């Protein structure tokens, strides 16, 4: 099996959202 | 000695300094139960751990002696440390209960990546911040050993922590090097790369790489992407002869760099894995790599792991600890 990135890499800070 | 104040949660009593303020819990952590606290000398959240009968078994002062000396010495950005260390009793006489604090953090990786998709650049520094911690941990003869998402905590910021280190069910089957999972040799320092790998490449997809269902089948799955053992191997210590992957192969529109990494970690052969300190120094970290902000920790004494001692030893030890507690600087 492949398993391809959620977002596809592309070729400026960082966050995340809390549950 | 500040005056405490009662209150039970979750059918447990809690004692406190009157300084945390407006407990609630948030769960589970190793040997007990924490709450998010409001700490109103400092103003900061905290996070409070209060240990399931520290005195109980034979383990338990063991176990309780165990972290607390761990994160008395953990001084890392990404790696728990200590704010605090209390107890309600008054001397050792009634020496009873311990609670640890530490800054709370709002997640950890398990419930991000349970509700969003993640760039190279979240997994990136993500990654990084891991590697950062597992130097540092290494460097101090400590093994995680049982690294997985749930023991990664992790702020709105993107700032991860690691947590539960040196400490050591389904599912931390997953992330488990092999050669500890079936008891293949004596483990190194690298079983925790082989989790790290199984960590990035979920953080990377959304899903579990090796979603073992037993013992047998996580190996089957193992063998799967790796290939089979190499010449060694066997000489370390019956089934389809699969090859390995060329891993560009299975992540597809990954960034080359991340996969080169993701190649070097999952190998079988623990003496060819990457380690955390080599780990840094690659391209997919040169944006954040800087040799000159990757520190090392201070030698770490576990020579009470070899002894054998009565648990009133065991928690003359630990309130040893928990008295010379000095919080940092403020
Ligand atoms: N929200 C948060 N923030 C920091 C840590 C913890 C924490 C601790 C822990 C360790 C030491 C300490 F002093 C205080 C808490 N143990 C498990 N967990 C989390 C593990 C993932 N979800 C439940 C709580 N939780």
């Amino acid at each position: 099996r492949v398993y391809p990135v959620s977002v596809p890499y592309s070729s400026v800070t960082l966050s995340l959202v809390m549950p | 000695r500040p005056t405490f104040y009662r209150q039970e949660l979750n059918k447990t009593i809690w004692e406190v300094p009157e300084r945390y303020q407006n407990l609630s819990p948030v769960g589970s952590g190793a040997y007990g139960s924490v709450c998010a606290a409001f700490d109103t000398k400092t103003g900061h959240r905290v996070a409070v751990k209060k240990l399931s009968r520290p005195f109980q078994s034979i383990i338990h002062a063991k176990r309780t002696y165990r972290e607390l000396r761990l994160l008395k010495h953990m001084k890392h950005e990404n790696v728990i440390g200590l704010l605090d260390v209390f107890t309600p009793a008054r001397s050792l006489e009634e020496f009873n209960d311990v609670y640890l604090v530490t800054h709370l953090m709002g997640a950890d990786l398990n419930n991000i990546v349970k509700c969003q998709k993640l760039t190279d650049d979240h997994v990136q520094f993500l990654i990084y911040q891991i590697l950062r911690g597992l130097k540092y941990i290494h460097s101090a003869d400590i093994i995680h050993r049982d690294l997985k998402p749930s023991n990664l905590a992790v702020n709105e910021d993107c700032e991860l922590k690691i947590l539960d280190f040196g400490l050591a069910y389904v599912a931390g089957r997953w992330y488990r090097a092999p050669e500890i999972m079936l008891n293949w040799m004596h483990y190194n320092q690298t079983v925790d790369i082989w989790s790290v790998g199984c960590i990035m490449a979920e953080l990377l997809t959304g899903r579990t790489l090796f979603p073992g269902t037993d013992h047998i089948d996580q190996l089957k799955l193992i063998l799967r992407l790796v290939g089979t053992p190499g010449a060694e191997l066997l000489k370390k210590i019956s089934l389809a002869q699969m090859p390995k992957m060329n891993f560009a192969n299975v992540f597809i529109g990954a960034n080359p760099l991340a996969v080169d990494l993701l190649e070097k970690m999952l190998v079988l052969d623990s003496d060819k894995r990457i380690t955390a300190a080599q780990a840094l120094a690659h391209a997919y970290f040169a944006q954040y790599h800087d040799p000159d902000d990757e520190p090392v920790a201070d030698p770490y004494d576990q020579s009470f792991e070899s002894r054998d001692l009565l648990i009133d030893e065991w928690k003359s030890l630990t309130y040893d600890e928990v008295i010379s507690f000095v919080p940092p600087p403020l």
